[PDB]
RNA sequence: GGAUAGUGGCCUACCAUGGUUUCAACGGGUAACGGGGAAUAAGGGUUCGAUUCCGGAGAGGGAGCCUGAGAAACGGCUACCA
RNA sequence: GCGGUAAUUCCAGCUCCAAUAGCGUAUAUUAAAGUUGUUGCAGUUAAAAAGCUCGUAGUUGAACUUUGGGCCCGGUUGGCCGGUCGGAUUUCCAACGGGGCCUUUCCUUCUGGCUAACCUUGAGUCCUUGUGGCUCUUGGCGAACCAGGACUUUUACUUUGAAAAAAUUAGAGUGUUCAAAGCAGGCGUAUUGCUCGAAUAUAUUAGCAUGGAAUAAUAGAAUAGGACG
RNA sequence: AGGGGAUCGAAGAUGAUCAGAUACCGUCGUAGUCUUAACCAUAAACUAUGCCGACUAGGGAUCGGGUGGUGUUUUUUUAAUGACCCACUCGGCACCUUACGAGAAAUCAAAGUCUUUGGGUUCUGGGGGGAGUAUGGUCGCAAGGCUGAAACUUAAAGGAAUUG
């Protein structure tokens, strides 16, 4: 019968054994170890809002050649420092150091996105506006 | 098959369909029930009796010509031993392996063979003691076993 | 060692049919084996069978026609409650129009439609199509 | 458990409100009270014949039996006038459609009208709280020994 | 093969099979009556000895054991039943 | 394979192997139909009259087509001995 | 025996050595109030339930208590900590 | 994967596609996933059989003990007629279930309370030539269950049922103008009221109550300390 | 820790070879190699293939047991034996041919009787790297053994077969 005990009274062994091997599942492990709450820059939160420290041109990975224009951010609920990409041509002229940006994930489940090494996040809003609006024209950056 | 090795061999008696008979055997129930006792009175084991009465005498199987197996017949006449015969012959064996092992500590093969014999003793006994032939808290111990067999 | 005597019966019968034979010798029969072989034969999936008497547990010579695709035993005898017989037949039967799950009720060994008519339930033995 | 002395304790052991007038001369000494618990449990002769007191006895005592009636097999006779029984049962786990062997241990008071040995199946019946743990009282011994005199010597 | 009679097999090919692989198993060993004209009467012997069987009155010999059927001793006769 | 009211639906009832009673289906091109013609008084094989047998490609591949044919024909009476039901 | 509205190691005195556990005790974690239920539609499942109903717990943290049929109450008091 | 000079992926224009009062992104979770596998995975070489045997807990564990036969009773579909002023039941009929008998057959057991049932029959007869049919007390059924005494091997499974909150869910009725909903509403003499509702299902593991006796455990009589009286 | 220490020989030193040559080749030769007492517990400890049971297919060898024969060879006077020959039967170590069947294939009498999915049971795996690393526990004189993560990284890594 190769392995699994087929007897009628083997339930205990059957759940114990399945309870064991669930730990080889990456997601079950992550969710029970609380890796969300423990590790990771966001708390497990959808987004997080930090403050811009420096502005980095990031050198893109092969076989691309480019400069990816990110921002070092210090999460306000954390103090955890995070580098985050600024999408959409321009938009690095939209930020500034000490500006207050709201970052989201990249939609890789952690996991840096493109040719951009190390960057797990992206900017969404600056100074409480949304880069989108600024990038098109729909809104203007607030005074200070 | 063969709990304590990987030998798969099939060897055994093929017991006749005829559950009575031979009809060429005459004698009587009376005849061999004494014949059993007389040998147990000499000290034979029930197996030694069935073997003996199979060759010199005409006893196909004692169980057919008398309504009882050889061990019940011994029991009824008060001939039954303290421990069953198979248990005895296991313990008798382990006793000699041990005595051999004390004389040679360098024989690792004997140590392994001792464990096996003893593990058969321990499972067999556990059954005999479950079914009341051996009292509960009956135990085999090498310290006391060489007196048990002799 | 032999954990289901029904099992080795049904398997050997299936290796007959698969290898194209007309008869099979099964060992060591049983009460459960017989009433299983009866439920098959009374819907026609095997022919006449003969219990032979060794002074041991028995033997059977089954004659089979070849109408039989598969017979098999559900090895833990699960308990079925009267509305889960739907879910058993649905799982292992080729289609709703034929073939039977045969199970063990307190009303005795009987196929699933006889069980549905007599409205008794129980554990599950096997199936035949 | 008990076993003899009857009178060994700092307090006089008696039955409540069962008076024997010393003026009236009696050939039984003490007058003794009892009842039937109900439900069909024979109030055993060792309760009516006995001299023990045990106000926790279901026959000669002040406890009533009501609620659950259970059976378990005696796993411990150690503490005085009380025992622990194991009750096995199989627990159904639906996802695997199978069962697992479980058990509980039920502490229960046993009057010294029963001689309980370990291994005995015993019928037990519910109670007002007798102690911190014991909620049940031993009402019948369905077992005996299981071949005690079949443990004897050779031919 | 592919069809045959398992209920009534030929007595020739049942004769070659192992004693447990026949249709209803039974022994292949027989009993015999032996005589050595020194002695008038006849002991009954199992074909497979183990014990080396001595006759009724005189200690003589009858058969020595083997891995199998016993070799009978020297001048002797036997019937079978 | 009938329908609601009586009507035969589902085209093409297949053949069946004569030894095993198992369906012979379109793509079995190892199957066979052996036509054995009836005879009459003093020789004379009678064209257009047969006793026919159909053996599935399975049986032919397993080497049983010959011995299985003996049993089949002899039981229909066109062989006398050659085949023994016992072994 | 005392205490309770009352059963009970509830508590005390005297006495005993008991009770639980691989059928997982005990301990740890829980970004844990439990339930009715929610999301996902072959079935089997997986995941979730702070939250309109039921039950429980609480009133910054602890403890204590008056009144009273009923509170160890906090839109009651008393004390300590914050 | 596109961008290093004619870029089908960038920045725009035109045009086009999908969804549309909504559409995109992030995070979580579910399906896809038979990548957690009871149903249902895989492990020679892709991840994976412990160097080897022993072995406790655990899981598992051959076959066999009332099988077969005879009769009775009454049910629910369905056939061929319909008798009838869409539905009706008797005779003919198969089929499928239920109950109870007798075959060597505890049905726990006495001690009466009870009787509904015929071995009864006491009269004979409505009526088809009579076992088609039931009223009807005077010898002759126990179990249908009252209640008292005296006792009872333990279980698992399965059946039916009770005890059961509502909202949720499944679902019937009702035209909230549709619908999500709601539990309303629908009828006249709309001048003096009439009237259907406000179902049903699930609700399991445990406990309780009832039927079944296959499957699977358990106990029994061997120093007879057996069973009956 | 004693003994033994012929041989071969981690280390080391040498002669060469090399651009270099800490090596491959030659020389010397410590430990070791053998043994007793005690540790260690690991190998590609491999059939890279758990165990018990059943069933499914042919063939010729062979090892062990047995059975059958007016078999051969052994001479003596026939035997008895022994070795041999032939047939059958158990139980082995394997090969051969088949492929109903299985597989991604290579291949496989199991690696078959598996979407027609349930005989009993133990164990291990869940993309690659991180890494058998860290950490705790535990065993050991030690070398190390058993147990054994995560952060982060990453679109492959990998298996068999084909053609180049
Ligand atoms: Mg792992
Ligand atoms: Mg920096
Ligand atoms: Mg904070
Ligand atoms: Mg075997
Ligand atoms: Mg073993
Ligand atoms: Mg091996
Ligand atoms: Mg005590
Ligand atoms: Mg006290
Ligand atoms: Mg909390
Ligand atoms: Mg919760
Ligand atoms: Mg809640
Ligand atoms: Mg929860
Ligand atoms: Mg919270
Ligand atoms: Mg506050
Ligand atoms: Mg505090
Ligand atoms: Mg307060
Ligand atoms: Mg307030
Ligand atoms: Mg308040
Ligand atoms: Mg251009
Ligand atoms: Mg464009
Ligand atoms: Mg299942
Ligand atoms: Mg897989
Ligand atoms: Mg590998
Ligand atoms: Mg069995
Ligand atoms: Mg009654
Ligand atoms: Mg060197
Ligand atoms: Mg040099
Ligand atoms: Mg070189
Ligand atoms: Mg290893
Ligand atoms: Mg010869
Ligand atoms: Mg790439
Ligand atoms: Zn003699």
């Amino acid at each position: 019968g190769k392995g699994k005990p087929r007897g009628l009274n083997s339930a205990r062994k059957l759940r114990v054994h399945r309870r064991n091997n669930r730990w080889a599942e990456n997601n079950y492990k992550k969710r029970l170890l609380g890796t969300a709450f423990k590790s990771s820059p966001f708390g497990g939160s959808s987004h997080a809002k930090g403050i811009v420290l420096e502005k980095l041109g990031i050198e893109s990975k092969q076989p691309n050649s480019a400069i990816r224009k990110c921002v070092r951010v210090q999460l306000i609920k954390n103090g955890k420092k995070v580098t985050a990409f600024v999408p959409n041509d321009g938009c690095l002229n939209f930020v500034d150091e000490n500006d207050e940006v709201l970052l989201a994930g990249f939609g890789r489940k952690g996991k840096a996105k493109g040719d951009i090494p190390g960057v797990r996040f992206k900017v969404v809003k600056v100074s409480g506006v949304s880069l989108l609006a600024l990038w098109k024209e729909k809104k203007e950056k607030p005074r200070s | 098959g063969r709990m304590h090795s990987a030998g798969k061999g099939i060897s055994s008696s093929a017991i006749p369909y005829s559950r009575n008979a031979p009809a060429w055997f005459k004698l009587s129930s009376e005849s061999v029930i004494e014949q059993i006792v007389k040998y147990a009175r000499k000290g034979l084991t029930p197996s030694q009796i069935g073997v003996l009465l199979r060759d010199a005498h005409g006893v196909t199987q004692a169980r057919v010509i008398t309504g009882n197996k050889i061990m019940r017949i011994l029991k009824s006449n008060g001939l039954a031993p303290e421990i069953p015969e198979d248990l005895y012959y296991l313990i008798k064996k382990a006793v000699s392996v041990r005595k051999h092992l004390e004389r040679n500590r360098k024989d690792k093969d004997a140590k392994f063979r001792l464990i096996l014999i003893e593990s058969r003793i321990h499972r067999l006994a556990r059954y005999y003691r479950t079914v009341a032939v051996l009292p509960p808290n009956w135990k085999y111990e090498s310290a006391t076993a060489s007196a048990l067999v002799n | 060692t032999r954990s289901s005597v029904l099992a080795d019966a049904l398997n050997a019968i299936n290796n007959a049919e698969k290898t194209g034979k007309r008869q099979v010798l099964i060992r060591p029969s049983s009460k459960v084996i017989i009433k299983f072989l009866q439920v098959m034969q009374k819907h026609g999936y095997i022919g006449e069978f003969e219990y032979i008497d060794d002074h041991r547990s028995g033997k059977i010579v089954v004659q089979l026609n070849g109408r039989l695709n598969k017979c098999g035993v559900i090895s833990p005898r699960f308990n079925v409650k009267i509305g889960d017989i739907e879910k058993w037949t649905a799982n292992l039967l080729p289609a709703r129009q034929f073939g039977y799950v045969i199970l063990t009720t307190s009303a005795g060994i009987m196929d699933h439609e006889e069980a549905r008519r007599k409205h008794v339930s129980g554990k599950i033995l096997g199936f035949v199509y | 458990s008990t076993e003899l002395t009857v009178q060994s304790e700092r307090a006089f052991q008696k039955q409540p409100h069962i008076f024997n007038n010393p003026k009236v001369k009696t050939s039984k000494r003490t007058k003794r009270w009892y009842k039937n618990a109900g439900l069909g449990f024979k109030t055993p002769k060792t309760a009516i014949e006995g001299s023990y007191i045990d106000k926790k006895c279901p026959f000669t005592g002040l406890v009533s039996i009501r609620g659950k009636i259970l059976t378990g097999t005696v796993v411990s006779t150690k503490m005085h006038r009380t025992i622990v029984i194991r009750r096995a049962y199989l627990h159904y786990i639906p996802k695997y459609n199978r069962y697992e062997k479980r058990h509980k241990n039920v502490p229960v008071h046993v009057s010294p009208a029963f001689r309980v040995q370990v291994g005995d199946i015993v019928t037990v019946g519910q109670c007002r709280p007798i102690s911190k743990t014991v909620r049940f009282n031993v009402v019948k011994v369905s077992a005996a020994a299981g071949k005690a005199n079949k443990q004897f010597a050779k031919f | 093969v592919l069809v045959q009679d398992l209920l009534h097999p030929t007595a020739a090919s049942e004769a070659r099979k192992h004693k447990l692989k026949t249709l209803v198993q039974g022994p292949r060993s027989y009993f015999l009556d032996v005589k050595c004209p020194g002695c008038l009467n006849i002991t009954t012997v199992f074909s497979h000895a183990q014990t080396a069987v001595t006759c009724e009155s005189c200690s003589t010999i009858l058969c020595t054991p083997t891995g199998g059927k016993a070799k009978l001793s020297e001048g002797t006769s036997f019937r079978r039943k | 394979m009938e329908n609601d009211k009586g009507q035969l639906v589902e085209l093409y009832v297949p053949r069946k192997c004569s030894a095993t009673n198992r369906i012979i289906k379109a793509d079995d091109h190892a199957s066979v139909q052996i036509n054995v013609a009836k005879v009459d008084e003093e020789g004379r094989a009678i064209p257009g009259e047969y006793v026919t047998y159909a053996l599935s490609g399975y049986v032919r591949s397993r080497g049983e087509s010959d011995d299985s044919l003996n049993r089949l024909a002899q039981n229909d009476g066109l062989l006398k001995n050659v085949w023994s039901y016992s072994r």
